[PDB]
């Protein structure tokens, strides 16, 4: 394959000698491996030469022949080269999956699944349970008829690992979804029962709590102001209220909502009074005294919503607070090995973070004994967030089996991530943390030195910054840098230390650890790395990477404020590092990181291929075009020449060195910092 | 100021547009321009009014008549306008911008519309006209040099180094060499092949100058054709001989004293009538009238606030 | 204070919702009368 490549004289040869292999050695992993992969890349070099071919009837057909004759291998194949693994099956099983999705409505592809799933082991599956769930609703009959009877097996052994996702879909809007989420329920309840009323309540009570009646009646008078004065468009203002108003008119039920509706609800319903005139009249002098109403308690709620820093359970959802020594474990913890660290007790008060998101700080009292703070994010997607947690896994794996990494100590850190809705959901928080803006601001405070420092001298030296041309930007941010100090992040890692000997330490993990983080981000796409979304633990020194919403160079591509550094690599970083600069501990660990993550390409490819094509996360995409298909395989096609090298010049290809020496020059080029938006802040 | 034969405005980011004499160092009067700074300045060859490229708007002041409000607003444009040429009819004006789409303005049409457009990949640094008034020069981010002709619109691509943005290039009165210029430091210099008609305009590399170690930020023929200057962001303005493209003055304008960072880039040069002095602006906030021989600062003028990004020179008689 | 928690509520809120309350309270025996409430005041305040 290295020498030729792949066409149609080499895959019946290279599939005549993995299948030689296989007969002399039997047990031997790579042996099946190999011959799946294989098969599974002459399945889709002849569906992308058929769309390449016939797209651009009999072939077709013949084409049904061709495929399935190299559909059934690959299955077959997969499932025993699961086994074998046992343990290192992530690759496997997501090549099963998109078979078994693809191709699977075909009555062969079907019965070698069948065969594949009563063999295969029923805790590999925990694995991909989120990529299952995904596919609830698949119109095809019978691929869904397996995904329902394997969900069953999966809720009558470790239901703990499926009441979560389900109990997020049976609320989903879409009727398929909830309809196929609560068959599955109505079979998982004859089991236990006992979970299934549990996490229901316990998920609608978090959402209760995610988001109150007044946030979001101030949110929707936010959008419905928008949409009126800004844009005119009166029929969506009324999409946007006549939700709120159908949601109180479900009456109050916690004592939060009473008084609620006793101070603005009559207003409300007032304000609904002219909307509903309006709708049968059409009068201007009618919807202007609606937004009277509407202003007058948006200003009560804007001057409530401050006063709101702390949320009392026996208001806002008691049921919570009565919940005791419930059997439905504490989010994340589920291990099949590990002992269920089940919910004791939630704690009374929820200290309620005071940012432009307003999370709350939610903690669990285990059956262990030991706290488990989260973080209750609402109206911020966390399915993203999900899907890259299964990715650090992988790569966290990948650096365990490498010696090398393995002596370095290399690993992402990594959270818990539990999707409550499509809005809200639990972040597991992460203890001995701080934010990078954080640590600076206080550094700066201490030491009386402006916080806006560098942003001063640059508006001073040149008013019109924003409006400059490439060359004068440079101009002005290269006498900001040349004009101050940076090595506050050096200075206060000294201070903070106890003493030198921990210091060392900790900077060591701090360097490689940032390292592995540029690279994975680089692959990934990672973008909007300010330093507000990412934070240091003050004890081991490792940095840690949040709120991944934007991904396979999303900044790059928008228009506004363009983004043109691969990752963070920013002055106040290298310094902190030795004191030769990166040339030392930080390019040594990024060509093992490299040089992993291109010898393992294959695992890495599946998993990224796999939740890009996913439906749900497919509107991400989309938003960022201006079908759907072809920009998926655009993206994917970007992200396989970063691993290969071929990035930067399809035309050559480029050795690992090579590589990250172009990525850190482009990262620390100071025409590509300048263009960043200033609230990145390319000069700490 | 318009009276006066010789002209030298001055321009940066205090938002004024500074008319001084060449004679004594004063400032005349000042204009303002305010929403913006001022990129590139042009007198026009009639002499009547001088013009001020910005920010979405490419204003024109008058010369003969003082304190007066700009008479042009051409409006309708984004992303800044790098630089602006001019006819030697004076009825077509072009202007070259960061939104990759190079224009053409007819000052005599009323339209507020432009009238021709060529688009291009990166944004485009600089315009220069060849003195013929048939072909339109254009650099880019990516390093593309184009030569959109103005009668057939047959641009001829051409890369000198990948993926090195070229910050300026402009082209002798004789039409016999053509320089360019990179934010490495280089000084591509283009031979000229003599096809009016023909129009073949054919560039044969001669020689690649390591100019300066720094972004280099203009360089500019002189009317003789003689001398290259060539600004840079390293405080230095040197002047290269165009027969041997050799160092004949060096003229820098740094401390001397290692303890002494960003005094302020040099962008500056612009010819005397007879080649016998230079202008020079700098960011230290002085323009600089230098001796070419000698290499000597005869006079300094000083009195703007902020940094000097544009130059005017017009000894037209 | 005054049966309110004041840290529940914010600082400045619970100083006017204690007030309110107190009214309250008093009107319990004494209903008809002028209530004027002076809420952390100055000594000019306290004069006028």
């Amino acid at each position: 394959l290295n020498l030729q490549g792949i066409n149609e004289s080499t895959i019946p040869k290279v599939l005549q000698y993995y299948s030689a292999a296989t007969e002399h050695d039997r047990s031997w992993y790579k042996a099946w491996h190999a011959w799946a992969v294989m098969n599974f890349e002459a399945v889709l070099h002849y569906k992308h030469q058929n769309q390449a071919r016939d797209e651009k009837k009999k072939v077709t057909e013949d084409l049904s022949k061709t495929l399935l004759m190299y559909t059934v291998p690959a299955v077959q194949g997969f499932f025993r080269s699961i086994s074998l693994s046992r343990g290192n099956n992530l690759q496997d099983t997501l090549r099963v999956l998109t078979l078994w999705f693809d191709y699977g409505h075909w009555p062969d592809v079907n019965e070698a699944l069948v065969e594949g799933v009563k063999a295969i082991q029923i805790d590999t599956w925990l694995q991909v349970i989120p990529q299952l769930i995904a596919r609830i609703d698949t119109p095809r009959p019978l691929v869904g008829r397996l995904i329902h009877q394997l969900l069953t097996d999966i809720g009558r052994y470790h239901p703990q690992a499926l009441i979560y996702p389900l109990t997020v879909a049976s609320k989903s809007t879409t009727t398929a979804r909830h309809n196929a989420a609560n068959k599955i329920l109505k079979n998982m309840c004859e089991h236990s029962n006992t979970l299934v009323q549990q996490a229901m309540m316990v998920s609608e009570e978090l959402i209760r709590v995610a988001i109150l009646w007044h946030e979001m009646w101030h949110e929707g008078l936010e959008e419905a102001s928008r949409l009126y004065f800004g844009e005119r468009n009166v029929k969506g203002m009324f999409e946007v209220l006549e939700p709120l108003h159908a949601m109180m008119e479900r009456g109050p039920q916690t004592l939060k909502e009473t008084s609620f509706n006793q101070a603005y609800g009559r207003d409300l319903m007032e304000a609904q009074e002219w909307c509903r005139k309006y709708m049968k009249s059409g009068n201007v002098k009618d919807l202007t005294q609606a937004w009277d109403l509407y202003y007058h308690v948006f200003r009560r709620i804007s001057k409530q919503l401050p006063q709101l820093t702390s949320l009392e359970l026996q208001y806002v959802s008691p049921k919570l607070l009565m919940c005791r020594d419930l059997e439905l474990a504490v989010p994340g913890t589920y291990d099949p090995n590990q002992p269920i660290i089940r919910i004791q007790s939630i704690a009374p008060s929820l200290q309620v973070i005071t940012s432009k998101q307003r999370p709350r700080k939610l903690t669990l009292m285990g059956s262990n004994g030991h706290e488990f703070v989260f973080l209750l994010k609402g109206h911020e997607d966390l399915r993203q967030d999900e899907r890259v947690m299964q990715l650090f896994g992988l790569v966290n794996t990948l650096l365990a089996n490498d010696p090398t990494s393995l002596r370095k100590n290399l690993s992402i850190q990594r959270y818990a991530v539990i999707p409550l809705s499509t809005n809200s959901g639990l972040i597991g928080w992460v203890p001995h943390c701080d934010t990078l803006h954080a640590l600076i601001r206080d550094y700066r405070e201490k030491k009386k030195i402006l916080l806006n420092i560098e942003h001063r001298i640059m508006l001073r030296m040149a008013p019109d910054y924003d409006h400059l041309t490439l060359m004068q930007k440079v101009e002005v941010f290269e006498h900001a840098v040349n004009n101050t100090a940076g090595d506050d992040l050096a200075k206060l890692l000294w201070l903070k230390s106890p003493s030198s000997e921990v210091w060392f330490d900790r900077r060591t993990n701090y360097t490689r650890s940032l390292a592995v983080m540029s690279m994975v981000g680089y692959i990934l796409g990672l973008g909007d790395r300010h330093p507000s979304n990412l934070m240091l633990d003050r004890l081991s020194g490792k940095i840690l990477h949040i709120d991944f919403g934007d991904c396979f160079e999303v900044a790059m591509t928008r228009e506004k404020f363009p983004e043109k550094i691969p990752f963070r690599l920013t002055r106040m970083l290298t310094n902190a590092m030795e004191v030769t600069g990166l040339d030392g501990n930080y390019r040594i660990t990024c060509h093992t990181v490299m040089e992993v993550l291109r010898e393992h390409k294959d695992s890495v490819m599946a998993v990224l291929e796999a939740f890009v094509y996913d439906p749900l996360l497919n509107w991400r995409l989309m938003d960022t075009n201006t079908a759907l298909n072809k920009k998926a395989i655009q993206i994917i096609n970007r992200v396989r020449d970063k691993l290969t090298g071929r990035d930067f010049s399809h035309d050559d290809t480029l050795d690992v060195p090579t590589q990250v020496e172009l990525l850190i020059k482009q990262a620390t080029s100071h025409e590509n910092l300048c263009q960043c938006y200033i609230g990145w802040c390319p000069f700490w | 100021v318009g009276s006066d034969p010789v002209i030298l405005a001055t321009a940066g980011y205090d938002h004024t547009v500074r008319f001084w004499q060449a004679h004594s160092g004063i400032c005349t009067r000042t204009v303002q321009h305010q929403d913006s700074q001022v990129n590139a300045l042009e007198v026009t060859p009639d002499r009547s009014m001088i013009a001020a490229a910005g920010y979405q708007h490419i204003r024109m002041y008058d010369l003969n008549s003082n304190n007066p409000n700009p008479i042009i607003s051409y409006d309708g444009v984004n992303k800044n306008i790098a630089s602006v040429g001019f006819h030697e009819d004076g009825r077509w004006m072009y202007t070259g911008g960061e939104d990759c789409t190079a224009r053409i303005w007819d000052l005599r049409s009323r339209n507020l519309q432009c009238q021709r457009i060529f688009q291009v990949n990166a944004p485009i640094n600089c315009v220069c006209l060849h003195p013929n008034q048939a072909e339109l020069i254009v650099g880019d981010q990516s390093g593309a040099i184009h030569i959109w002709d103005l009668k057939t619109d047959h641009n001829e691509q051409l890369i000198p180094e990948p993926e090195v943005s070229i910050t300026s290039a402009h082209i002798d009165p004789d039409a016999s060499y053509m320089a360019a210029v990179n934010s490495t430091g280089n000084c591509y210099v283009w031979n000229l092949t003599g096809g009016i008609g023909d129009e073949v305009t054919q560039l044969i590399p001669k020689t690649k100058i390591p100019a300066h170690t720094r972004y280099a930020l203009q360089c500019r023929f002189s009317p003789d054709s003689t001398l290259l200057a060539t600004c840079s962001a390293d405080q230095t303005c040197k002047i290269w001989r165009t027969s041997n493209f050799s160092l004949m003055t060096e003229l820098s304008i740094k401390s001397g004293n290692p303890g002494e960072s960003s005094r302020g880039w040099m962008w500056g040069c612009a010819f005397s009538g007879d080649s016998q002095y230079i202008v020079t602006a700098s960011s230290d906030n002085l323009a600089r009238l230098w001796c070419v021989e000698t290499g000597e600062i005869k006079r300094e003028y000083g009195g703007h606030q902020k940094a000097v990004v544009c130059l005017a020179f017009n000894d037209s008689v | 204070e005054c049966w309110i928690d004041p840290l529940s509520m914010g600082p400045q809120k619970a100083l006017e919702t204690i007030g309110a309350n107190l009214q309250k309270q008093y009107e319990n025996w004494q209903p008809r009368a002028r209530y004027k409430q002076s809420l952390d005041p100055t000594v000019d305040e306290v004069k006028k």
